[PDB]
């Protein structure tokens, strides 16, 4: 299992498992989530210049890989290497963390990340629909709050910012108190945490970051309609369950239970999911997949699908909906059953993934938040708790008659007002 | 009724000598009797298709077997519509009247049986 | 029949069974593409319904993987349920029902959903037109079924007969008890099963360079080229794709994607200028192929080719190596050469 | 296309009584069927000019 | 702005427009297709619709057909209605309205169509590739459109004015008063038009010899082979051709085309090998290149192949001849090979 | 396909008072539509009720 | 009644120096009594759809102008819808009132009118 913390100065954790290589990188408790309406699309612009080319020859030649990501709720930056040059690794995440903070934002480099990342956001906001509804989703589930953000940034408040910016973030996030260094791979505990107090120092410690008002759901629709696309992409939700509740698990398994589907995939239409009887008679859909976005203030219980069926996409929400109703009064046992050890399944190759960046941003996320990683086999205790009674209670609470968000894009003219689908939370009772 | 049924039924009594010697005879007799043969017919070709099940298998029926039902069904409607029968050597001989399309069926069926009960299958810890 | 292992305290386990019967070892054109998407339908004991109903309830899934040289046939469980998953994986290649319709309507419908996709991706496009022209008709036969050539359910089947082989067939256990592994096999229909020869030959097979060939298409052109290894010049091909794959390159902006494919008996390196226009795909191709002729190095890609080859090899086969250290120089030789898309206003390989 | 297919009420004709696909071998025991639309018509119509004188 | 005729005792009568601006001297892949297609439309002063109309009472027809290297306006009619179609054609080349419309409408369409009818026969892909690998970019452009690169309505009024001037075209009536054609053809619109420089070059448009492409196609197999020619060597190939379909050569049910395309500065001599599977395809091709291989003549086909070439004249111009009753040996250099179909099941270069 | 839509009866009363579109700017001037239809109904009701007892 | 007439009396009150002077000070007028502009239309969007000809127009229309119009017509339902008026600085323009639809109708009018001419064309010998 493993999962050992330790503070020191900062707070460190780590997590080795004798594989291939080991990866140590700084994670930030801080991220989309923490910018405005003219700042949005600053951490995106931090992750393309820790990943710029002048710094990433830097660290090619001595035998390291660059990876950052950016999120909602934190920010990381990674540094892949050997198992042996555990140390190379440290002396440059420091080298540009703390040397390099007048570099790099050196003109001629901050001109070239920017111009690559309005391309760059460009590009997605014209061809990746699927997750570009999905970041709409957000975008008006969680309107005029927090989590409303979208991660990559807005294509106007980017070709807005300066050097300026990129400092002012920096000095206001990435700070002592508000960040967490991991590693993980190979890397024992014992060696990292002594390399890291090696060179002593702060850098800004005492100080905290700016709070702010805490993100809410709101039920609401946001309709991107192209009639010029060839689908029409579709997202819809409700307010799920923030990590750390309750019921993070059991709805993470009402998510299961109906799961994902491809209708060009054999093996996928002959799932055990009693809503694929009422989707393949006349191909509602190409796919769909149902998720729990979890978040520190709120989150996300809905799904997700793509369509060519133009003309029939009022039926597609139809059953799907009509089968949500399910988790409130008739989920029968089997349904849960299965969902457990698909839930484990899938749950576990998250975890269990033979690359460390991978592992990271799952320990720093974690123990960035709750200050521990929960061990997979802790989860699995949890998992199978969960009885159909359990299930039920979470959907009265969740999904019976709840308000919803939707937002889609392409030929979405046959998806009905926002009051027909909202109707359909819900059925008949004496 | 079920095909799974008559073929359950029906090979019971064909495999017991007692009930085979004294059936076949009237079942024979039956069937001759009916007169689908007269107008160039399988018994096959009057299984009601109007379900799932049919559907599936004379879709999987192999095209020429398919297209020769299509001739033989249209030659029924022709004659019947005419009120003669068939020239007697156009009839049906008893070696033809085969059960071309059951096996298709019983497949089909059974197939449907399992998706049926892998659907309601309970659990026991 | 070989028979590996890992072992480790984790949840999860991931059974395979690494086939030789990839495109390259293809009767006719397809038949590999075919076979795989045939996989885990219908077994005279068990429904593709069944399989899935089951495994599900087990909490695991199957996976059928084609490459240019294997059919890998992976299984993701939890690590208890062993048994399971070698018996699933035994009862596919033993006695798979093979019926007529479900080629019709399973079989044929995905097989020509996997063609339609990469019929639009022009790299793929590409990288399919150089295999073709470079080895010709060993590893050049084409990876997918697009039907040029009738391929009947025999044929499937006959191909089926002859790959599906105990002297063919490695099962690749990851995450899994030696001991039980090798145990449960030997009590499985993997012993059962015909053994006939081994479809691997250790030697190179006919390179053929200086070979170009134009394909018209619609959406963004593409300008690429191949080169094929030799059994021990491959090692230093990887760090030449690797260089050109990073910050190193003073060129790594001018391609879109870079590497070297390797094989038991050679491998094919292979370089691609993707873009919207043909202009920039001109010039950043011009560039490369004149860039490259004039030969440089000097290894600082050396202790880095190795770390993206660390990670990269965690299934079961880290060969490689040594030749790093070692060997640190390149020019660039004789080529191979395909234009997809705007081919008017793309260059040919008279003048590169 | 032709008006009797592309009109409002008389498709609804033509569709019912004109190109209504039979099956060419139905009998005169199907002829059962407009002989009780006759009898409602002639039962409809007798009556209501007998309404006329009935208290 | 030459002006041919001939006149005959007839009835009916041929105006033809020849107008240089074939594929060859296409400006962007396809262009020449859609001017083609676009002729004949709306001009300032006539629609389409009034000009079929009134011809029609009149009892006359109009065509525009695409070359390789011509883009031919013929209009058939009743000899005594001369004028009409003189000033009814000029009126064309001049003045027609090319409405962003009418391309989206007519224009687009009608040449989608034209190229799928094409795309369905093999033997014109073959023939398309042939022209292709030979002469790259003159006569090697592609005939038809295929938007591989997009043509605005701005390109066609472009390529329409570099191309509709009085030094690139010739006007030939056929069965018409010379007297009055000429008398006719000034006073015209046609003699208003810009002067422009013709097209045409008296050198020959570089060669290029064993290329060979592959073409992966559904249903019909087709080898075949093109050979360039010189502006005094195209004699001899012209009568090969005839002889390799004649009852004079053993091999002429071996093959299913073969012709000579002459131009006025060189030409491709062509020999397609088309039947249904790829074994009788390759055998066919195999014997045909190893049997010329091994030269042979005599040309008893002489005082036949200008039998067959002396039918084949009455489009104003007869070049050659001569070099019959002259040249009669025939060896087989080099050549250029295409072989579209059962790819995996055809010849390449190497062998043959 | 729902039953409101796949059914022979409920797709008329489906297309017609369900999912008939409507233009989203009609005002209440449209809504004399319906109120005939009452009246129709108030009439005929109220009618054969009174005509048990009129002679 | 036609655009191809209501532009041949139109043109012809504006062409002339006495008519114009004394006609278009009322349009004006009668143009902003009718208030489709505080609306956020321009006249044309106003023209009836539902015959050949127009269909003709719009779909010979170029996009950026179908796009903007399908804007423009969706505003003003909802607005309609609301019982209110667009502010003020969103009204349509005096100079943004253009007649673009105008062109394409004209012509496809003058196409039609052609058509009907040559399809009942007498001969004379
Ligand atoms: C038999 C069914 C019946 C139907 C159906 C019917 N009515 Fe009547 N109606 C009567 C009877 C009975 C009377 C006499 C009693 C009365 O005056 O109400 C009557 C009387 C009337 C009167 C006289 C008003 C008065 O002094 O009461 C009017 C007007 C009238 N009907 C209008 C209508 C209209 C309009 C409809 C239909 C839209 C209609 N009726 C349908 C039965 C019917
Ligand atoms: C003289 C004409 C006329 C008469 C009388 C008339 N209708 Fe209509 N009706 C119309 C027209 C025209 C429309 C379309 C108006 C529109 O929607 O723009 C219409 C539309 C309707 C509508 C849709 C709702 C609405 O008001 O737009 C209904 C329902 C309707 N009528 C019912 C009836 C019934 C029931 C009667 C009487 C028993 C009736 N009509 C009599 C002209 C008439």
């Amino acid at each position: 299992a493993e999962v050992t913390q330790l503070s020191n100065g900062i707070v460190v954790a780590t997590e080795h498992n004798p594989a291939h290589t080991a990866s140590v990188g700084v994670v930030f408790g801080s991220g989309a989530a923490n910018e405005n309406p003219y700042n949005n699309g600053v951490s995106n612009l931090w992750k393309n210049i820790f990943l710029s080319k002048e710094n990433s020859a830097v660290a090619a030649k001595e035998g390291l890989a660059l990876s950052s990501n950016i999120s909602r709720d934190f920010q990381s930056y990674i540094v892949s290497s050997l198992p042996g040059s555990t140390d190379k690794s440290l002396d440059f995440l420091n080298q540009s963390f703390i040397q390099q903070k007048a570099n790099l934002l050196s003109s001629s480099n901050f001109e070239a990340t920017k111009k690559s990342v309005l391309k760059q956001v460009q590009d997605f906001e014209d061809n990746d629909h699927p997750n570009r509804v999905l970041e709409h989703l957000h975008s008006t589930a969680f309107q005029n709050t927090p989590l409303s953000l979208p991660t990559r940034g807005t294509l106007e408040s980017l070709e807005n910012l300066v050097v300026a910016d990129l400092e002012s973030f920096a000095n206001n996030h990435f700070l002592n108190s508000n960040a967490v260094v991991v590693g993980t791979g190979n890397i024992k505990h014992e060696d990292l945490v002594n390399s890291i107090e090696s060179k002593n120092l702060s850098l800004q410690t005492g100080t905290k970051p700016v709070l702010k008002k805490k993100a809410a759901f709101l039920g609401s629709e946001v309709r991107l309609r192209d009639d010029t696309l060839p689908k029409a992409w579709i997202s819809l939700a409700v307010e799920g369950e923030p990590v750390n509740s309750p019921n993070y698990f059991v709805a993470k398994l009402a998510a299961q239970i109906f799961g994902s589907y491809n209708a060009f995939e054999p093996a996928s239409r002959l799932q055990g999911i009693k809503l694929l009887d009422n989707i393949q008679e006349y191909q509602l859909c190409d796919n769909f997949n149902h998720f729990s976005l979890s978040y520190k203030d709120s989150g996300l219980w809905g799904f997700s699908t793509a369509t060519r069926n133009v003309t029939m996409i009022d039926d597609l929400i139809h059953f799907t909906l009509k089968q949500w109703n399910r988790l409130t009064i008739s989920v029968t046992d089997t349904e849960v059953e299965r969902a457990k050890s698909l839930l484990k399944l899938q749950l576990g190759q998250l975890y269990e993934s033979g690359n460390p960046v991978n592992d990271a941003n799952l320990l720093g996320a974690e123990v960035l938040i709750k200050g521990s990683k929960l061990s997979l086999g802790e989860a699995f205790k949890k998992i199978d708790a969960i009885t159909v009674k359990d299930v039920k209670a979470w959907a009265g609470k969740r999904l019976w008659d709840q308000d919803i968000a939707i937002a889609g894009t392409g030929q979405i003219e046959g998806l009905l007002d926002y009051m027909r689908i909202r109707s359909d939370m819900s059925m008949m009772r004496w | 009724q079920s095909f799974t049924s008559i073929a359950r039924i029906g090979d019971y009594i064909l495999k017991s000598p007692v009930l085979s010697k004294l059936c076949v005879p009237v079942a024979n007799q039956f069937i001759n009797l009916a007169g689908y043969k007269k107008l160039g017919l399988k018994f096959d070709d009057l299984i009601a298709e109007e379900n799932p099940i049919m559907q599936t298998a004379l879709r999987r029926l192999p095209e020429d077997e398919s297209y020769a039902r299509a001739y033989r069904i249209i030659r029924a409607h022709q004659t019947e519509l005419t009120h003669h029968l068939l020239p007697r050597n156009e009839w049906i001989k008893a070696q033809e009247d085969v059960p071309y399309l059951l096996p298709y069926i019983l497949e089909a069926e059974a197939a449907a049986k399992e998706k049926d009960e892998l659907d309601n299958i309970e659990v026991s810890k | 029949l070989t028979v590996s292992a890992r072992d480790a305290p984790t949840k999860i386990s991931t059974l395979a069974v690494k086939v030789h019967g990839g495109s390259r070892y293809a009767t006719k054109d397809g038949v590999a593409h075919l076979l795989n998407r045939f996989n885990f339908q219908n077994t005279n004991t068990r429904s593709a319904l069944k399989l899935v109903r089951e495994s599900e309830l087990l909490g695991g899934t199957f996976k059928s993987t084609l490459d240019r040289e294997y059919i890998t046939l992976k299984a993701t469980f939890l690590k208890d349920d062993l048994p399971y998953y070698v018996n699933a994986l035994a009862d596919v290649l033993y006695k798979t029902a093979f019926k007529p319709h479900e080629l019709t309507e399973s079989v044929l419908p995905a097989a020509r959903y996997d063609y339609a996709v990469a019929e639009q991706c022009p790299v793929k496009s590409a990288e399919d037109q150089l295999y073709a022209i470079t080895f010709r008709k060993g590893l050049g036969n084409p990876l997918l079924y697009d039907g040029v050539e009738r391929v009947s359910l025999q044929d499937i089947k006959d191909f089926a007969d002859k790959v599906y082989t105990k002297e063919n067939l490695e099962v690749s256990g990851e995450n899994v008890v030696e001991a039980d592994l090798k145990r449960f096999v030997d009590e499985s229909l993997l012993s059962t099963l015909p053994a006939g020869k081994s479809l691997v030959s250790k030697s190179e097979p006919k390179f053929f360079l200086g070979e170009e060939n134009r394909v018209r298409f619609i959406g963004d052109s593409v300008a690429a080229i191949g080169i094929p290894v030799n059994k021990a010049s491959l090692a230093q091909y990887e760090v030449l794709a690797n260089y050109l794959t990073s910050a190193l390159s003073e060129l790594s902006g001018l391609i879109s994607s870079a590497k070297l494919d390797k094989f038991t008996d050679g491998g094919l390196f292979t370089l691609f200028v993707r873009d919207q226009d043909s202009a920039v795909v001109s010039s950043n191709i011009k560039k490369i192929v004149a860039d490259l002729k004039k030969g440089k190095d000097l290894s600082p890609a050396i202790n880095y080719t190795k770390l993206k080859n660390a990670v990269q090899n965690e299934s079961v086969s880290s060969p490689i190596e040594l030749n790093f250290d070692a060997v640190k120089d390149f020019k660039l030789g004789k080529f191979n050469y395909v234009a997809v898309g705007d081919v008017s206003n793309l260059p040919y390989l008279d003048e590169l | 296309m032709a008006f009797r297919k592309s009109n409002v009420y008389l498709s609804l004709v033509n569709s019912y009584i004109i190109d209504s696909p039979q099956p060419s071998s139905i009998n005169y025991w199907w002829n059962m069927g407009s002989l009780l639309g006759l009898c409602l018509v002639i039962q409809i119509v007798t009556g209501i000019f007998m309404a006329m004188h009935y208290s």
